[PDB]
C-alpha cells in the first residue's frame, strides 16, 4: 500500500501503522483537501502492490473520531455473524443454547396449541436471538482513546475499505497511548496512515519538512 | 542554456532525471537543465540541495545568491570548468605587460567609443565631440585618466551636473545593480575560460577577483546605461524589470544579431585567443 | 520559447 | 572563527537567532557564527537555505561543495569582504622555484624511504637496499630519475616481475582507485587551504589538474600497496572493501598516532605554510 | 457566554473570536468527551449572560471542516421556509407566481385531457417549486479556509445555535489565515471558541498550563 503525491521523490510505502509528518501548513492541508476530494483529483495517487489505484470507496477517511459513526448496517450484521462463529466455535454451550431453545420453543408452541386458530412456525435460531438482544457497540461513553482503539477492532469487519487515514488525531493520545495504538495495529495488520502537522517524540515517522525533503525519523 | 530563471518565491529545488524540480506548496513545475543558463535566487526563503548544485557545476550553469534586499549576494565559482584552464594558467602567468596594456587600451577605447555612440544616438554633439576627443587622446598607461573624465561627463552630462557616481539614489543603484549582474555573467565566462580572474590587464597593484571581468566587461556598461536613463523617473522595481528585459533583448553585433550572452562568450573567448596570440584581432563591439 | 522565466511574483 | 565545520552525513541546514542550527537523523546541534571558520559539504545529500548563505556571506566563511566523488566542485565567491584565502592565493602564485623543487625533492624522498622501508617490512633486504641508495643517491632537477627506477624495483618487490602498472589488471586498477581516494582527500586539504590546485610542484608536467595534491600525497601512496599487495588475490570489490577501512584505521603520525585525515591536514597546512614562508621546516612522513 | 469546568478557578467568557490552548493532553481529550457528551455528563457547563443553562441542541460542536454538510435536512428546511417567507412579504410577486403556475397547470392539464388514459391531479405549490429547484447553499469549496467561512456564514444564519466551537481545527490554517478569521468573526459578531492542544505564535489566546492555571497571551 504506497501512497505518492508531486512533493514527494519516490512514493511512500504504508505498512501496519505510519505516522506521516507535515511540517508546511499549506501541503499538509492542501494534502487533506486532496484526501477529501481523492476521486477528483488526480495529483494524489495510492495504489497497492499491484499498482492499481485504489477508489475513494475503498479509501477510509476519518477526522473527528467522536463524531463518525462506528454502528452500520455491515458492521453489526458482520459482529453477529462473528458472535455466532464464536458460539459454534464451544460444542457445550451451543448444545446449552439449543436445550434452553428447545424449551422456549416447546413452551411457545404449546401457547399456540391452546389456540383456536391453526398456527404455524418455524425456529427460532441464534442469529434471531442475537438480533432480538440487539448487540451493539457502545461509543457514548468511550473515551476518544477507546473510540479509536474501537475503531481499529471494527476496520477488520468493514469488507470494501482497503485503507484507513486519520487527519491530526495523535494530538489527542499520550504518547503511551500512541504505543498501544501502534502495537495494536501491528498485530491487527491494517494499514493505517496518521497525519499530523507537528511530529511526535518518540515514535518512529516520516517527517516532511517546509524544505519539502522526506526523512525518517526514529523519535 | 538559453534561459535566465529567476526564483523570487519560498519554495523546493531539487534534481531529478536530468530535470531541476521546483516543489512548492501551489504547484510544481520541472524545467530541463539544458534549456537553462542562469539560476538567480532572489530571496533567502529558497531551498535547494547539494545533488542539484553539483549537477549545475557539471552542467556550467551560474548560479546566484541574493540577500533580504533582493541584492545579489554570492555567486558559485567552480573550480574546474574545463580541463584547459590547468593549461591556461601557464600562459597566464606568462602573458606580456605590452599585450595587456595594448588590449585593455583598445577595450578603453572601445568604451569610450561606445560612450560617445551613445551620445551621438542621443542628439548631443558636443558632448559626443568631446568624449570623441578623449577617445582619440587615449594613450597607454593612462596618465590623462581620459576614462574617468569619460565617465564623469557622461554621467555628468545625462543625469545632470549635480548629479554623481558616489551618491547613494537609485539611479547609482540600479548602475552597481547591472554592473553587477554584467559583472557576474563576465566572470562566469571567464571561469568558463579557465584563466585566472584576479588578474587585471590594467593596473598590476589593484588586488581584485572582478578586476578582470570588469575590464572586459567595459564596454558593455552604455547598454545598462541607456535604461537606466530612460527608466530613472520609474521606482527602482521596475527599472530592475528593465534590466531583466535586457537578458530577453538582442543586440548587433559585427557579424549578426545575436544574444547578450552569445556575444559576452564569444567576445571574452576571442579577447582570450588573441591574449594567448598575442593580438592577433580585437573584438569591437558597437551599439 | 522564452528567455525570461519567472518563478515567484510576475512584478 | 577557529573550528573548520565539515558534514559528511545528511542533514539540513538552518540560521536561527546569530546560530547555525545543523539537523541529522541522529542528532541536532547548534553552533555560534563566531565558532565557525570555513564549512565543507562532503555529500550531495546535504540540505541548505539561502539564508544561511546570506548569514555565512555577512560572516565571511568560505562555503565549499564537493560531488559525490568528494573532490571539491565549486565554491561561494562573495561580492564583497572577500576572504583570505584569496589574498593568500597570490602568494601561490608567487611561489619560488627553488622552494618548490626543495618540497618536491623532500616528498620524492620521502615516498621513496617509505618504499624502501616497506620493502624492508616485507623482509626484502636487497630491493629494500637498493631502494633505498636511490633514496640517498636522488638529486634535484631529477637528472638520474631515481624514482622510476625505484618504481619498478617497488611494484617488481611486490606483486612479481610479471606485474606491471601499464598492464591491465584488478591490481592497477586498485592502485588507481587507492590514489584516486587520496587524491581526493589531499584534495579536500589542499582545497581549504585555498590555494589552486591546478599549480603543481613539479614543474615538468601540467598536464594533470591535481597536481598540487597528486604531488602532496605521494608520500602517504605505499599504505595503499600494502593493503593492495596482502589482498591482491581478492577481488577488485573485496579490494574496494578493504580500502575503504583505511578511513576508519588509524596510523602513526610522528607526533602521535592520529586518524588520516587529521595527519593529512596537518601535513597540507605544514606545506603551505612552508611555501608561503619559504622553506621554515618540511613535514616528514614516516611509515 | 462563558464556558466553565472544575479545572478552571472561575468561568471565562467567550466573546467574537476566542483561542483556549490546553497543554495537558489527558485535560484536552477529557474536554473534547466532555463536549460530545455534554449532555450525558454535568461536568462541562455554559453559562450566557443571562447566567442560564443551555441544551446540547444549542451548542454546535463542529470538529471536521471538510467533512461537515452545508446541506441538512433542517437547513434546507429554514432555507426554504425564508425564501416562501420573502416570497410571502410581496403580494404581487406572489400572485404572478400563482398566475404562471395556473398556466403552467393548465397547459399540462390540457395535455393529460389529450391522453386516453384518465388522469388525476391535486396543485402545484411554491415549496414544491423550490424543492423541484434544488435551493441550497454554495456547495464549492476549494479549501479549508472557504469552508471555515461557509460554516461561519450558516452559523451566523442559525439563530438557535448560540454558540460554535472547533476541536483543533487551527492547525490547517496559516498565521495569516488565522488573522483573517478573527477579524471575520469580529465582523460577523458571532462567538466561536477553538480548542487546540499546544499554543499558537503571533495571537491572542488562553493558555491553560498542565498545573491548570489559566493565563492570556498576546
Ligand atoms: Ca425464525
Ligand atoms: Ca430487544
Amino acid at each position: 500500500m504506497k501512497i505518492n503525491f508531486s512533493l514527494l521523490d519516490e512514493p511512500m510505502e504504508v505498512n501496519l501503522g505510519t505516522v506521516l509528518v507535515i511540517e508546511d501548513v499549506s501541503v499538509f492541508a492542501q494534502l487533506v483537501k486532496e484526501f477529501y476530494q481523492y476521486d477528483e483529483q488526480s495529483n494524489l495517487t495510492i495504489f497497492d502492490s499491484k499498482i492499481r489505484s485504489i477508489r475513494s470507496s475503498e479509501l477510509l477517511l476519518i477526522t473527528d473520531i467522536l463524531g463518525y459513526d462506528i454502528n452500520t448496517s455491515q458492521v453489526l450484521k458482520l459482529l453477529h455473524t462473528d458472535i455466532v462463529s464464536q458460539l459454534n466455535d464451544k460444542p457445550e454451550v451451543r448444545s446449552e443454547i439449543d436445550s434452553l431453545v428447545s424449551l422456549i420453543t416447546d413452551i411457545i408452541m404449546a401457547e399456540c396449541i391452546e389456540n383456536e386458530l391453526d398456527i404455524e412456525y418455524d425456529e427460532i435460531t441464534l442469529l434471531e436471538l442475537i438480533k432480538a438482544l440487539g448487540v451493539r457497540i457502545e461509543t457514548k461513553s468511550c473515551t476518544v482513546f477507546e473510540k479509536i482503539f474501537e475503531i481499529l477492532q471494527i476496520f477488520k469487519y468493514l469488507v470494501k475499505k482497503r485503507i484507513l487515514v486519520f487527519v491530526n488525531s495523535l494530538s489527542y493520545f499520550s504518547k503511551d497511548e500512541i504505543y498501544q495504538i501502534l502495537e495494536y495495529t501491528k498485530l491487527s495488520q491494517a494499514d493505517v496512515l496518521f497525519l499530523e502537522p507537528r511530529q511526535i517524540e518518540g515514535i518512529q515517522q516520516f517527517i516532511l519538512d517546509k524544505d519539502y525533503i522526506l526523512m525518517p525519523y526514529n523519535n | 542554456g538559453w534561459r535566465t530563471v529567476v526564483v523570487n518565491i519560498h519554495s523546493k529545488l531539487s534534481y531529478k532525471n536530468n530535470h531541476l524540480i521546483f516543489r512548492n506548496s501551489y504547484k510544481t513545475e520541472m524545467i530541463h537543465l539544458s534549456e537553462i543558463d542562469i539560476l538567480l535566487l532572489e530571496t533567502t526563503d529558497i531551498v535547494l540541495t547539494t545533488m542539484l548544485v553539483k549537477r549545475l557545476v557539471d552542467e556550467n550553469i551560474l548560479v546566484i545568491f541574493c540577500d533580504d534586499k533582493r541584492l545579489p549576494t554570492a555567486f558559485l565559482t567552480p573550480y574546474y570548468a574545463r580541463h584547459d584552464s590547468s593549461l591556461q594558467i601557464a600562459r597566464q602567468i606568462a602573458w606580456k605587460e605590452n599585450v595587456k596594456c595594448e588590449v585593455w587600451t583598445a577595450i578603453i577605447a572601445q568604451k569610450i567609443l561606445n560612450q560617445s555612440y551613445y551620445l551621438g544616438e542621443c542628439s548631443f554633439f558636443e558632448k559626443s565631440q568631446s568624449i570623441m576627443e578623449l577617445y582619440h587622446g587615449l594613450e597607454r598607461f593612462d596618465p590623462s585618466n581620459r576614462e574617468g573624465h569619460s565617465a564623469r561627463i557622461y554621467f555628468n552630462t545625462l543625469f545632470g551636473n549635480d548629479f554623481t557616481r558616489e551618491s547613494d539614489n537609485d539611479i547609482n543603484a540600479a548602475l552597481d545593480y547591472g554592473y553587477t549582474l554584467l559583472l557576474s555573467m563576465f566572470a562566469r565566462e571567464v571561469v568558463v575560460c579557465g584563466c585566472m580572474t584576479q588578474i587585471g590587464l590594467k593596473h598590476a597593484n589593484q588586488f581584485n577577483q572582478f578586476n578582470l571581468a570588469s575590464d572586459i566587461m567595459e564596454p558593455f556598461r552604455p547598454i545598462i546605461d541607456r535604461i537606466v536613463y530612460q527608466n530613472r523617473h520609474n521606482n527602482f522595481v521596475k527599472i530592475k524589470k528593465e534590466l531583466f528585459s535586457i537578458f530577453s533583448e538582442t543586440y548587433l553585433y559585427n557579424g549578426k544579431e545575436m544574444y547578450l550572452s552569445n556575444i559576452v562568450s564569444d567576445y571574452t573567448k576571442k579577447v582570450i585567443k588573441a591574449l594567448n596570440q598575442l593580438g592577433e584581432e580585437i573584438p569591437e563591439f558597437r551599439i | 520559447e522564452e528567455r525570461l522565466v519567472f518563478l515567484g511574483d510576475n512584478y
